[PDB]
C-alpha cells in the first residue's frame, strides 16, 4: 500500500495511518526534579552569563519567522552566547523548524560547540482535517536537533498539527530529554508560562511571572547532589 | 528512451559527461560510517550532470553534515529534507535514540521549471522492504515532480532500475543503453569498451 500515492488522492498525509513496565523511571525522574523555576527574560538584550550555574541540558525553541502564516531570525539566534552557559559535557535540543534551520540550526550547534548524535523529527498528521516559495513538498515535520559536548526512545514524534497559530512543541520531547538521565540543570530557553514544568529552568519573553534566584537555584545542586543524573 | 537503462562501473571513473542533463538527481551512496571516502565524494562530478534540477541525497548518521557539505559544493541548496518512516505489515514502527526514520536530502540548481512544486509532503510511510533498501514510493513523488524527464540514479543497485531513470551502479548487470544520443557519446568516449 502505497501513502504518498493516496495523499495524492485524498489529502491524508502519509503518517495519518501509523497505528500505536519502564513506568518508574518517570517515578524517580519526579522525585529528583527540583521545583520548577521560571525567569521572564527579553533574551535579545539579556546577558546570559547571569544564568548560573552552567547547564546539564539546553532545550533551546526560538519564535521562527516561519511559525506565523517578535520573531527570531537564525541571523538572531546564531549570535546567542550558548557555550558561555552549557556546561563541559551537557547536551542541547533544537528546535528547527523544516527551512533553513534544518541547515543554520546545525550551524549553531558547530558554533556554540556542540556536534550532532540524534535527529529527532516531530511528524505531523492532518488527520482531522485533510508553502515556501523555495520549498518543493508539503512541509509537514519539524525536527529538533539534538547535540552533546564533551564526554528506549525512538526519533520520532507523531501528533495532530497544532490549530493555526497555535505554536508550542509537542510535549512528548521531555519525555524524551528527561528519559536519556543527562543531570538536573535544565534550561529551556524561550519557554512559556505554559511550558514551566518540575525539573526545569524556563527562561522566556513572555513569562508572566518569575521566581528565578540564581543563589537558590544552585542550592538545589549543592552537594551531595551535584552530578545527579536525577534519575535515582 | 522511456525504458530503463543502466551502467555496471565505477562511479569514480566513468566519464559521466557522456550522459547528459538530467531533471532530477538521486544518490543512496555508500558513506564512511563498499565504502567511498569523503574526499571521493566531495570529488564526483555532479556539477556536470545538471543545469537546472533537483537532487535526492540519502544520508545517514554522520552523512546528514558530510551531504550537507557535499549538496553544498556540487552547488545546490538544501530546500526540502525529506523523512521515510519505516513500518512492518500492520503499519507499525520498526547511538543515544532508537531510528523509525531515514532521511533524504533534497537541492536544487538553477531556476528549475515546470515542475510540480507541492504535490507531496515531505513524510514518507512504507513497508521496510528487504534491508539497504529504500522504497518504491521515492519514485512515484519524483515522477509526479518532473514527469517524462531525464532522472539518473547514483549508487542504485540492480532493483533501483526505472522508466525513464539511467541507474549507475557496481553491482547492475553489465551495460543497457537504448537513448542514442547517450549510446553516441559512449561509443566515442569508449571504443573497446571498459572504464
Ligand atoms: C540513507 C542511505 C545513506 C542508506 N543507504 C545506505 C546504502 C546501503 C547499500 C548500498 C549499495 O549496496 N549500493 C549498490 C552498490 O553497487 C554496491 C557497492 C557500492 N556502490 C558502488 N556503485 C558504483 N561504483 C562504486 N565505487 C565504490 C562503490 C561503488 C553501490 C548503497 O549504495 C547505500 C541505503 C539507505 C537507503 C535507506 C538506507
Amino acid at each position: 500500500n502505497d501513502y504518498c500515492q493516496h495523499f495524492v488522492d485524498t489529502g491524508h498525509r502519509p503518517q495519518n495511518f501509523i497505528r500505536d513496565l519502564i513506568r518508574l523511571k518517570d517515578e524517580l525522574i519526579a522525585k529528583s526534579n527540583t521545583p520548577p523555576m521560571y525567569l521572564q527574560a527579553d533574551i535579545e538584550a539579556f546577558d546570559i552569563r547571569e544564568l548560573t550555574p552552567k547547564f546539564d541540558v539546553i532545550l533551546l525553541e526560538p519564535p521562527l519567522e516561519e511559525y506565523y502564516r517578535k520573531c527570531w531570525t537564525w541571523d538572531d539566534i546564531m549570535k546567542l552566547e550558548i557555550d558561555e552557559i552549557a556546561a563541559p559535557r551537557s547536551f542541547i535540543f533544537l528546535w528547527c523548524g523544516s527551512g533553513e534551520g534544518l541547515d543554520l540550526g546545525r550551524v549553531c550547534l558547530r558554533k556554540w560547540g556542540y556536534r550532532r548524535c540524534e535527529d529527532i523529527c516531530w511528524i505531523k498528521t492532518n488527520k482531522n482535517n485533510p508553502l515556501d516559495p523555495k520549498a518543493v513538498f508539503q512541509r509537514t515535520k519539524e525536527h529538533c536537533l539534538m547535540g552533546i559536548k564533551g564526554t528506549v526512545d525512538i526519533d520520532l514524534i507523531i501528533t495532530e498539527e497544532p490549530e493555526i497559530g497555535n505554536i508550542e512543541k509537542p510535549v512528548e520531547i521531555f519525555h524524551i530529554i528527561e528519559h536519556f538521565c543527562l543531570g538536573r540543570r535544565r534550561l529551556h530557553l524561550f519557554g512559556r508560562d505554559s511550558t514551566i514544568r518540575p525539573g526545569w529552568l524556563t527562561v522566556g519573553p513572555t513569562l508572566t511571572n518569575s521566581n528565578y534566584n540564581a543563589e537558590t537555584y544552585a542550592s538545589y545542586f549543592s552537594a551531595p547532589n551535584s552530578y545527579l543524573t536525577g534519575c535515582t | 528512451l522511456f525504458p530503463p537503462q543502466w551502467i555496471c562501473c565505477d562511479i569514480r571513473y566513468l566519464d559521466v559527461s557522456i550522459l547528459g542533463k538530467f531533471a532530477v538527481v538521486m544518490a543512496d551512496p555508500p558513506w564512511d560510517i563498499g565504502t567511498l571516502t569523503d574526499d571521493e565524494m566531495r570529488r564526483l562530478n555532479i556539477p556536470v550532470l545538471q543545469d537546472d534540477g533537483f537532487l535526492f541525497l540519502w544520508v545517514t548518521g554522520r552523512a546528514m553534515e558530510l551531504g550537507r557539505e557535499c549538496l553544498n559544493l556540487w552547488g545546490y541548496e538544501r530546500v526540502d529534507e525529506i523523512i521515510w518512516v519505516k513500518t512492518n505489515q500492520l503499519q507499525r514502527i520498526i547511538h543515544w535514540l532508537n531510528h523509525g526514520k531515514e532521511h533524504c536530502l533534497v537541492g536544487v540548481k538553477g531556476n528549475p521549471q515546470g515542475f510540480n512544486q507541492g504535490l507531496d509532503c515531505d513524510v514518507i510511510v512504507a513497508e521496510v522492504r528487504s534491508t539497504s533498501h529504500k522504497p518504491d514510493e521515492i519514485y512515484g513523488m519524483i515522477e509526479r515532480l518532473s514527469p517524462g524527464t531525464r532522472k539518473i540514479e547514483l549508487f542504485g543497485r540492480p532493483h533501483n532500475v526505472q522508466p525513464n531513470w539511467i541507474t549507475l551502479g557496481n553491482q547492475l548487470d553489465g551495460i543497457h543503453l537504448l537513448d542514442p544520443d547517450v549510446v553516441a557519446r559512449f561509443k566515442q568516449r569508449y571504443p573497446d569498451g571498459i572504464i
